[PDB]
């Protein structure tokens, strides 16, 4: 049903890690170890923050996730000991990106699990030492070589079928990847009036709409269409909006420079923005 | 199909070569709505329908009906078009401006009742200038349709010392009233040879929303032809142009040269264009200069015809003294044209180009009127004068164009 997101069972000591408050004690804070199959762990009360405070329930909100150091560790006794105070915000947000890729790795075996029908426990933790950890071991990188290996896999399905599962095993998890690591949508829309009330109206409008048209490279057709008399939409529905939004204010330029040369008029509605 | 050319010198009014429209007739009548069902019943009931758009002025507007006379498998022996709007007064304003308005004439009266409307009908076709009148009260008793054509015939000599001549009596009497028609229409002297003259009444733009990247068709007005011939390709200039008052002063008119693209009739029209019907240039115009109606009330010449911008006019200020033709039961001052008033607002109709006006200032001789909008129709072309007695414009007077203060942007 449910096992630790990376072969190694118990973190080495100085390392940022998630956690899951559940209780409150003398002692401190008891909390669930959530990406090592909720293992048990404390936060020292004197070690909570830098600042004189004096009551756990100020910052414990069971209930509520968080981002805990570690300062000791005991695998004889099965006793963990968190921080609060050492972790930086940089080191917070690494530690959250990491937590987000392991979920979304996760995320991709446990709906492979599902689709293989593994009832059996073992069969689940023999399929995370298997497919997915391989990537961990050969990458030298815990967390983000399985998020990388899957989107290669996303990419270039050599690095799926290089595993040695099973066919119809591949076959599920390589749908649960297309399923999962492939979620490309975007439509970047803009909205710009050019019209010249001159002599040859129509003709410059045409020809300026198609010089602006002309810098749409492939995969990013910006196609032009008239919603009103005066104004015109661009939309290019394509991927890489960083790089679409650059694209978007070449042309919107191109057909400013048109606009101008022949005395017409240009105007932007609105800049490219997302539908 | 047709069989239109682009070879012609000296084109002729009853010419076979063109058969679209020769002769624009008129259909004035007090049918309120009713002369629609003969109209229809003579050409057709939809047979031009290219561009329509939000109604601007309806009943300030005239709109054709185009008719080709055919008969000997048939030969068409002449084609014209049928004008008729709502309000005889905005009709006669335009008439009486010059000539080129309803060549033909032809009286739909009712022949029921001898009511005032038909006196007034009576009174604005004299007032106007050819009549041809017609009895549409069918399916009655033929000892009745008698007694009405007696009386028909009564008005018509009380009428004969201005226009009383007519003869006339479920299309068969339709057809033979046509056809008596054809056999009666005059040739009417249009110049062919002059330089292109149009009045557009109505402008357009076809590309309807999400159009193409590049098939941008716009600048489609359309009007009638003045004076002269227009043909495809040709170079025409709107007199009245694009003005703006943005300058911090004078108004600047700046007018708008295209070469036309297309002349379209109902039908497909030739590369040339004959006077006398509602056809439509299209240029190469920004659509976003001429939208739905956006182009009303503008002149398109060729070589820049000699009408020139003006923003106030001197005008000979003659009225009438009583409601022309009309004159109510009651008669509580209603009809009766009181005198022009200062800071008075009302349209001078020249030709089909209505324009507004107040009157700044007039002592008995000359009305300075400072226009609306800046016209550019003529220099001493006889203005007529409306006012809206209530809810309906109807003619007051009329002038001579004098002088006045213009202005030429470039």
């Amino acid at each position: 049903l449910s096992c630790r997101f990376y072969q190694h069972k118990f973190p080495e000591v100085e390392d940022v890690v998630m956690v899951n408050v559940r209780s409150i004690a003398e002692m401190g804070a008891y909390v669930s170890l959530l990406e090592y199959n909720n293992i048990e762990g404390m936060i020292l009360l004197s070690e909570l923050s830098r600042r004189r405070i004096r009551s756990i329930n100020k910052l414990i909100r069971i209930g509520r996730n968080e981002c805990v150091v570690v300062i000791r560790v005991d695998k004889e006794k099965g006793y963990i000991d968190l921080s609060k105070r050492r972790v930086s915000p940089e080191e917070a947000i690494k530690c959250e990106d990491k937590f987000t890729k392991s979920k979304t790795v996760y995320s991709i075996l446990r709906h492979v699990a599902e689709v293989l029908e593994y009832t059996k426990d073992e069969q689940l933790e023999s399929l995370f030492q298997r497919t997915a950890w391989v990537f961990d071991d050969k990458y030298k990188r815990p967390g983000y070589g399985a998020y990388d290996a899957f989107k290669h896999a996303v990419s270039d399905p050599s690095i799926l079928d290089s595993l040695d599962l099973n066919e119809d095993e591949r076959e599920v998890l390589i749908n649960n990847i297309n399923r999962r690591l492939t979620p490309q949508a975007v439509k970047i829309r803009a909205d710009i009036e050019v019209a010249c009330y001159g002599y040859e109206g129509i003709d410059a409008v045409k020809e300026a709409l198609r010089a602006g048209l002309n810098c749409s490279t492939e995969n990013m057709p910006i196609k032009i269409n008239l919603i009103a008399p005066p104004r015109y939409v661009m939309t290019t529905t394509t991927l890489e909006r960083t790089e679409g939004l650059s694209v978007l204010s070449q042309a919107m330029a191109v057909i400013k420079e048109k606009i101008e040369e022949k005395r017409g008029v240009f105007n932007v509605q609105m800049e490219p923005k997302v539908v | 199909l047709t069989t239109l050319d682009v070879t012609k010198l000296t084109p002729l009014s009853h010419e076979v070569i063109s058969r679209q429209a020769t002769i624009n007739i008129g259909t004035i009548g007090h049918v309120a709505h009713g002369k629609s069902t003969v109209v229809k019943a003579i050409s057709g009931v939809h047979t031009v329908r290219f561009k329509n758009e939000l109604e601007r002025n309806i009943t300030i507007k005239l709109g054709y009906a185009n008719a080709k006379i055919y008969k000997l498998n048939f030969k068409l022996v002449r084609h014209v078009s049928f004008v008729d709007c709502p309000g005889h007064d905005i009709l006669m304003a335009t008439m009486l401006n010059g000539a080129a308005v309803m060549d033909a004439a032809l009286l739909l009266i009712a022949g029921n009742e001898s009511c005032p409307q038909p006196q007034t009908s009576e009174h604005l076709a004299a007032i106007e200038i050819h009549i041809l009148i017609l009895q549409n009260k069918i399916d009655l008793v033929k000892e009745s349709q008698a007694k009405e054509q007696y009386e028909q015939i009564l008005a018509f000599v009380q009428g004969t010392v201005a226009e009383g001549a007519p003869i006339i009596p479920l299309k068969y009497n339709i057809e033979v009233v046509c056809e008596y028609i054809v056999k009666k229409i005059p040739v009417p002297p249009r110049d062919f040879t002059s330089e292109p003259r149009l009045i557009v009444i109505r402008s357009f733009d076809v590309n309807k929303p999400g159009c193409e990247v590049d098939d941008l068709k716009g600048g489609v007005a359309g009007g009638s032809i003045l004076k002269g011939v227009l043909k495809v390709g040709q170079e025409i200039e709107v007199r009245p142009g694009i003005v703006s008052k943005d300058s911090e002063g004078k108004l600047m008119c700046k007018p708008i040269f295209s070469k036309i693209v297309s002349l379209f009739a109902e039908h497909n029209d030739l590369q040339y264009a004959a006077p006398g019907g509602l056809i439509g240039v299209g240029t190469k115009i920004d659509p976003t200069l001429c939208r739905a109606d956006r182009m009303v009330g503008q002149v398109l010449g060729a070589v820049g015809a000699l009408p020139e911008i003006f923003t106030e006019l001197e005008i000979s200020y003659f009225l009438l003294r009583r409601l022309l033709g009309v004159r109510t039961e009651g008669d509580k001052k209603a009809a009766k044209v009181q005198k022009l008033s200062k800071n008075e607002v009302l349209m001078v109709n020249i030709g089909s180009l209505s324009t507004g006006g107040r009157v700044s200032a007039v002592k008995a001789d000359l009305g300075k009127i400072v226009l609306t909008n800046p016209v550019c129709t003529e220099v001493g072309e006889k203005i007529a004068l409306s006012r809206r007695v209530e809810k309906h414009w109807r003619l007051i007077g009329w002038g001579q164009i004098r002088r006045g203060v213009t202005i030429k942007p470039t």
